[PDB]
RNA sequence: CGCGACCUCAGAUCAGACGUGGCGACCCGCUGAAUUUAAGCAUAUUAGUCAGCGGAGGAAAAGAAACUAACCAGGAUUCCCUCAGUAACGGCGAGUGAACAGGGAAGAGCCCAGCGCCGAAUCCCCGCCCCGCGGCGGGGCGCGGGAAAUGUGGCGUACGGAAGACCCACUCCCCGGCGCCGGGGGGCCCAAGUCCUUCUGAUCGAGGCCCAGCCCGUGGACGGUGUGAGGCCGGUAGCGGCCCCCGGCGCGCCGGGCCCGGGUCUUCCCGGAGUCGGGUUGCUUGGGAAUGCAGCCCAAAGCGGGUGGUAAACUCCAUCUAAGGCUAAAUACCGGCACGAGACCGAUAGUCAACAAGUACCGUAAGGGAAAGUUGAAAAGAACUUUGAAGAGAGAGUUCAAGAGGGCGUGAAACCGUUAAGAGGUAAACGGGUGGGGUCCGCGCAGUCCGCCCGGAGGAUUCAACCCGGCGGCGCGGUCCGGCCGUGCCGGCGGGGCGGAUCUCCCGCUCCCGUCGGCGGGGGACCGCCCCCCGGCCGGCGACCGGCCGCCGCCGGGCGCAUU
RNA sequence: ACGGACCAAGGAGUCUAACACGUGCGCGAGUCGGGGGCUACGAAAGCCGCCGUGGCGCAAUGAAGGUGAAGGCCGGCGGCGCGCCGCCGGCCGAGGUGGGAUCCCGAGGCCUUCCAGUCCGCCGAGGGCGCACCACCGGCCCGUCUCGCCCGCCGCGCCGG
RNA sequence: UGGAAUGCGAGUGCCUAGUGGGCCACUUUUGGUAAGCAGAACUGGCGCUGCGGGAUGAACCGAACGCCGGGUUAAGGCGCC
RNA sequence: GCCGUCGCUGGCAGUCGGCAGAGCGAGAAAGAGAGUGGCGCGGACGCUACGCCGCGACGAGUAGGAGGGCCGCUGCGGUGAGCCUUGAAGCCUAGGGCGCGGGCCCGGGUGGAGCCGCCGCAGGUGCAGAUCUUGGUGGUAGUAGCAAAUAUUCAAACGAGAACUUUGAAGGCCGAAGUGGAGAAGGGUUCCAUGUGAACAGCAGUUGAACAUGGGUCAGUCGGUCCUGAGAGAUGGGCGAG
RNA sequence: CGACUCUUAGCGGUGGAUCACUCGGCUCGUGCGUCGAUGAAGAACGCAGCUAGCUGCGAGAAUUAAUGUGAAUUGCAGGACACAUUGAUCAUCGACACUUCGAACGCACUUGCGGCCCCGGGUUCCUCCCGGGGCUACGCCUGUCUGAGCGUCGCU
């Protein structure tokens, strides 16, 4: 249950400050669970999606095994694009398939010093928190 | 119309009176409000009582209720003069004085001459600085046991 | 909104116009203008008798009687078949009342929590609760009322040193402090025999907190248990009693129907 | 004539400042109707209200008695309850209508003029030096300028105050700088299933996850995601964590100011004027031989003046001290910024406005002012072929579905096209009674089921009776033991809690001589009730039961092995 | 005579206050905390008791000053003349008549082979206590009118009863 | 010997809507030449009420009404409709 | 015969069973009384007592009153281990039924995500009307009409398409107080070129002042600009609650 | 026969009811309670590669700087020797900036006329011309300077 004053569990409020959430809370929003591998290795649970992430789709008509890059997050309509999960139009150009991150699995993280921080505060509250408990 | 045995009613809504309804959905954070600023207040001052100052007792007007004391106002300057308590000082160790209120009888000045030299004997005194005691000061034994008194301070009763 | 349907200046064309008299909207050049307004008959007008926040909204409840529903509750919280009536699953705890010791008041983990429901037998009323659990029909969905579920046991504690942050997280479980005891949550609905869990030191304060009948309220300034208008309810007993068995006339059990009438000529 | 002071008055794009306009929910000052009620209407009511004008602030206004009272007296203002629909007003009709006391919220008190004494002891501004400098200030130095004796500053103000004399007691109180130590805003993070089958277009669905009970849970609020999700993501919980900034609160150093009080006597001083008050007029009030306010006329006093709710004279009393000023809090808030919630409405509703709405559009203008939400999970938004000038079609294709094709969810009625059936010269329609024909339904078409008994054929986890074990009901067990227990009655040196408008050795303050009497503060005794301990009678265990014994019933296992 | 061409959706005794009676619940000569205070749902609920101030009720009556809700008997004494007034002390004591649900008593009686007489019940003429309620008659309190004789005292009165 | 017949259970109290335009017939009856006119008394009707008859009709005659079967009637009828 | 109402303020707790014994309807008060002496193991239903049962009478209704609704609509508290993508609401139906009725249930179809039963609570809770409001659609009706100002015809071109466009030729009209050539006010891009023929131009259009894409207004000397006109309007002053 | 008409049903139209949804309202509550000559509210006109409205902004014009964040924005294109301490984007917001009118201020309201001072370019000191910048409104307080008066005076 939720005591906070300050919180609203208002249906309508919430719903709005999602469909209307500016860009870098969007990047939060948009969070894919890591792979068993990747959560034993770094301690973390869960990552704001990213471009040139290696992805497993889970749910829908293109989950599976099949491991493609990221290749566009576009955060207005809160889908991904991956490699491969795509389909052709009436004409036979082909058309990326919009996945939500909610629904993919990040095998690979594509890793520079910002993401290597985000990781390490991740982890590190997830310690003060295990180590609170025990 | 009137329609048989009744009473002649005359209710005072000629006037514009939805326009000046007082709704009282507020009381409930008005009394939330209220509690929150008496125990602010009383954290401020403590270890001062959180009532206030000492009042005096004084007899209630016309008899209807004469028969009755209560809380008045403050104590008169010749009741702080028989006590010996200085007006201006009176104040700044929590004492109500009101220059106002006369003594027409000596039982009245008498009893609150007493009430007085009660709350004088109940009174700890704190330093001004902590590390110079004066000489009215409390001693330090008795000021370690100092706590903030909750309710009127000797309440009045008949 | 007191404005609602009034922010227009319609005035009546009148009669002779071959139209309705209702006040009609001024000017032209738009869909609104000569158009229907302020009536309760209109579209976009004023509606008939508009709501008032002055209404009546709270009702006084005299004392006396608050604590006779509250003592008639917990009356009804004793017997297992006004429990039963009110759908809890209460087939296997082990007595009624419920008393458990007062070590639970210091419950932290809701683990805790749940085994000690599930060890009193209190758990099949909790898979109840999780069983009933669904969307709730109508506009209550849109207005933050989706989830609607039924109501679990209730437990009672004399003091809280984690009890409450022990229970809170099951569903259909309500916590009650025994000095503090509502009966919006002892009777949901209005209807008696909820299920009530009792802490040992709650059950030692009840006779403080709403007196024997010997014994006045101790913890109620002045309050003593309602008395009763008839001591003895068992009605088969005092019926089949010698004293009143002696009393009756025999019984006429002999229906006497219709007769056929048949012309004697 | 000239020169020089002051006074009164001018001009400056003089140096430096300040006002204007807006918003206006709440607030203060004015001005101010008429619809309406009176079943007519003129006073009255509406109403000191709408409209109009001015002025503000986070609150405003009010506010420390020229008060209330008549008591054994209270003691600024504001607000709440009540007083009270009351005293009172009123074509005494309709109607209107307070205050004091009492209980609460909050609580805070003060300062001038005057009378006096201090060598104007006072203030502003310019220049230079030090400090500080986005709230322009502090210290120092100027035979720098001005203001001000037509009165600045200190003391002091009705509660009295001052000077002197005598006793008594006093070193922390503040201003400007500098340094060190313990609520608010923002940012980033922190539990657990996408486990195994399976439904689906897709699922968050269904089933399962050893004893035990998938896992977390101080987190099972909510939202999102291709249903419907505590565990997929954001979050949620937490006296959880980390990082910035602001504030508040203490402690030291430097340069400054102050040289500060109490009591008793002696002698002194003490108050607001075209204001009060009175007449009259007009308005206003519950205020009535006049409540408040205002104009005009008259016009004060100083043991005076004001009030003392019926005009006036005389006389006692009571209570304040007007005509100068400041002051937080409790109170108000349909505007503004930022939030939270709801037994509300759900696109003709709810704001006029769910949408490029005060928009489009109308009016010269003041103003008036709408309609209008929904493909799909995802544009996958229909390539390509073919007829046509094209609009449009026919194929094909996407999709679970276009029987969802861009004003596309569903898709009613009225109205219309076509198809099918029936019928038709007293407009049609209608009630009752039949008949004929269709549409379909009985998922009809050799027609019920049940018990006992007779007989023929078979087949057995085979019947009664006895034995063992478990459980259960009842027992006046004529009166078995043990228990809890009496909203029962009796005896207790019983160990206690509550209450009492029943009585009574210790202390604090206080009047009187070191004593004695009064208030308040506590034991104790007594009475009523209750709880708990102990003994005896009667008693229940049907809102409240155990062990034994007996009877009976049921079940499981034996034994019975067949005219059951 | 008036409205109605047709279809959809909308569309009219509500809410606040006061009063009256009826009904239901709580408590009961009391009752009520509504204002105030204390201690997610919850702005809820719980509590206050030297927070019951206060409202309504428990007393009416009169314009007001004001007053403000049964008596009888016994013994003794003072006065007037067995009867009346006043003062003392002891006893009893909230009215009566008619009707009146219910209750109580009971003349006699309720059978079985026939008598005596018991224990439990049961019906019943007649006779009693009489609820509520009604009618009637008395009483008592306040205003007012007539009549009239007394009693009290810190104020001897244009006093009070 | 509850003191004529007959029939019938009565008494009593609160709160109360609508109504307060009426109209028609036998008899009686005022004004008027009279009126399907205006105005009264009594009872009964229509209004509020269908149903059988009067062909038709607010009031006439019969008779008043739950949904039905059989029987018999009233006032009216029985050439044909 | 059946339905309901009213009345009997009617009857039933006695289902008193093998710890048994079957009754209390009968013209005429009160006991199926208690005592003291002279083989089988069996026996229907009932009783939501707010329930069930019996007997008798009755039944018109405006205005109006009252009762009962397992009549109906929306939301809240409880409850139904309720229903639901193996298909909710909604909607349609010459389908099967229930109820006096308000209505409801089930079958079939369409639909695509929610919904309902019961005990209580609450109300912006039930439409045929109001010359009701808003929206939609009819018949009238392929009807009234597309008749003010004399008038058109031939050939060709473009084009899918020509009474209406363009060109050529005829025949006509306005007839210098014009149907000519230019301005003021007003309009505001309508001007010009090219393209379209969806909508509009009350037939049509190959055309337009429509729509679309791009262009176009050049000043010492032509106007404004300056003057004053009737007049308007500050300051000084006066008045004024403002 | 068959038209036409009526009824019922299937299908198709017309229409947009119903139902389900809701980034909107409404109501109550809480905290705060802040405009302007240092130029407000309001209005006008502009500003995007492609942009009409809404939105945002002001000639630095769908924004600059700084801080936090950390890889996008997106309908299409593009990538500046744009993008990971050479920091995309968004958010915050303290720096800088902020056209014309408007209390609106040089005078007037047609983008009309000036005046004072300074700077720069024309030619070539001054003038003259063009451009840029800064001032030039009413009231009012303190002070300053310059004055006025057969106002009251003093010495000449
Ligand atoms: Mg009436
Ligand atoms: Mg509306
Ligand atoms: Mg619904
Ligand atoms: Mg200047
Ligand atoms: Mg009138
Ligand atoms: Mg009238
Ligand atoms: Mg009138
Ligand atoms: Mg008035
Ligand atoms: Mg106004
Ligand atoms: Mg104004
Ligand atoms: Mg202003
Ligand atoms: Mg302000
Ligand atoms: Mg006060
Ligand atoms: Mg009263
Ligand atoms: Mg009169
Ligand atoms: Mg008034
Ligand atoms: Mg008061
Ligand atoms: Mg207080
Ligand atoms: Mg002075
Ligand atoms: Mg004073
Ligand atoms: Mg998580
Ligand atoms: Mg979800
Ligand atoms: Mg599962
Ligand atoms: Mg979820
Ligand atoms: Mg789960
Ligand atoms: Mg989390
Ligand atoms: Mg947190
Ligand atoms: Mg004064
Ligand atoms: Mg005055
Ligand atoms: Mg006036
Ligand atoms: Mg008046
Ligand atoms: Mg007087
Ligand atoms: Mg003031
Ligand atoms: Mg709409
Ligand atoms: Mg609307
Ligand atoms: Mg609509
Ligand atoms: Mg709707
Ligand atoms: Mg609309
Ligand atoms: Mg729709
Ligand atoms: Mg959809
Ligand atoms: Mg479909
Ligand atoms: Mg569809
Ligand atoms: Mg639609
Ligand atoms: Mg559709
Ligand atoms: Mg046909
Ligand atoms: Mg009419
Ligand atoms: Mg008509
Ligand atoms: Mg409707
Ligand atoms: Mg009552
Ligand atoms: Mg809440
Ligand atoms: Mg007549
Ligand atoms: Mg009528
Ligand atoms: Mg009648
Ligand atoms: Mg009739
Ligand atoms: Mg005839
Ligand atoms: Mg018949
Ligand atoms: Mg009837
Ligand atoms: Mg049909
Ligand atoms: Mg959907
Ligand atoms: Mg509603
Ligand atoms: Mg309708
Ligand atoms: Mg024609
Ligand atoms: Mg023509
Ligand atoms: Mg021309
Ligand atoms: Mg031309
Ligand atoms: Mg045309
Ligand atoms: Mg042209
Ligand atoms: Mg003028
Ligand atoms: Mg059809
Ligand atoms: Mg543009
Ligand atoms: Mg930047
Ligand atoms: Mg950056
Ligand atoms: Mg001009």
């Amino acid at each position: 249950m939720k005591f906070n004053p300050f919180v609203t569990s208002d249906r309508s409020k919430n719903r709005k400050r999602h469909f209307n959430a500016p860009s870098h809370i969007r990047r939060k929003i948009m969070s894919s669970p890591l792979s068993k591998e990747l959560r034993q290795k770094y301690n973390v649970r869960s990552m704001p999606i990213r471009k040139d992430d290696e992805v497993q789709v889970v749910r829908g008509h293109y989950k599976g095994q099949q491991i493609g890059k990221v290749v566009q997050v576009y955060r207005k309509k809160y889908v991904i694009y991956i490699e491969r999960v795509q389909r052709e139009k009436a004409n036979g150009t082909t058309v990326h398939v919009g996945i939500h991150p909610s629904k993919v699995v990040i095998t690979r993280l594509k890793l520079d010093k910002d993401r290597k921080k985000i990781l390490e505060r991740k982890a590190k509250s997830r310690q003060v928190g295990k180590e609170k408990g025990k | 119309a009137p329609s048989r045995n009744g009473m002649i009613l005359k209710p005072h809504f000629h006037k514009d009176w939805q326009r000046r309804v007082a709704t009282w959905f507020n009381q409930p954070a008005r009394k939330i409000r209220r509690r929150k600023a008496r125990q602010a207040r009383a954290r401020r001052i403590a270890p001062r009582p959180a009532a206030g100052p000492i009042r005096p007792i004084v007899r209630c007007p016309t008899v209807r209720y004469h028969t009755k004391v209560r809380a008045g106002r403050g104590f008169s300057l010749e009741e702080l003069r028989v006590a010996g308590i200085h007006k201006k000082v009176a104040r700044t160790i929590g004492i109500s004085v009101d220059p106002r209120r006369r003594n027409k009888s000596t039982e009245s000045l008498q009893a609150n001459v007493q009430r007085l030299k009660e709350y004088r004997s109940k009174l700890v005194l704190f330093p001004r600085k902590p590390s110079a005691p004066k000489k009215g000061d409390s001693s330090a034994e008795e000021l370690k046991l100092a706590t903030q008194l909750t309710g009127p301070v000797m309440p009045i009763r008949n | 909104s007191e404005l609602a349907g009034h922010q227009t200046s319609a005035e009546s064309w009148g009669t002779g116009r071959a139209v309705a008299r209702i006040p009609r909207v001024r000017g032209g050049g738009t869909h609104r203008s000569g158009q229907g307004a302020f009536g309760n008959m209109c579209r976009g007008g004023r509606m008939f008798a508009p709501t008032k926040t002055w209404r009546r909204w709270h009702r006084r409840v005299n004392t006396t009687q608050k604590r006779y529903a509250i003592c008639s509750a917990l009356a009804a919280s004793a017997l297992p078949a006004l429990v039963m009536s009110k759908g809890h699953r209460i087939e296997e705890v082990p007595e009624l009342p419920l008393v458990v010791e007062d070590k639970v008041e210091g419950y932290k983990k809701t683990k805790e929590a749940v085994l000690l429901l599930k060890k009193l037998k209190a758990w099949n009323d909790i898979k109840k609760v999780y069983a009933s659990q669904r969307m709730r029909a109508g506009k209550g969905k849109m207005r933050n009322r989706r989830r609607i579920q039924r109501r679990g046991p209730c437990v009672i504690y004399n003091e809280d040193n984690g009890i409450v942050k022990a229970f809170r997280n099951i569903p259909g479980i309500t916590l009650l402090n025994v000095t503090k005891l509502n009966i919006l949550k002892l009777a949901p609905g209005g209807h008696v025999g909820r299920f009530c869990i009792w802490t040992e030191s709650a059950f030692r304060k009840l006779d403080d907190l709403y007196g024997t009948w010997r014994k006045a309220a101790s913890l109620k300034s002045n309050y003593n248990l309602p008395m009763h208008k008839m001591l003895n309810t068992d009605l088969s007993r005092i019926l089949k009693s010698p004293e009143i068995q002696r009393a009756l006339r025999a019984p006429r059990k002999k229906i006497h129907r219709r007769v056929l009438k048949k012309n004697p000529l």
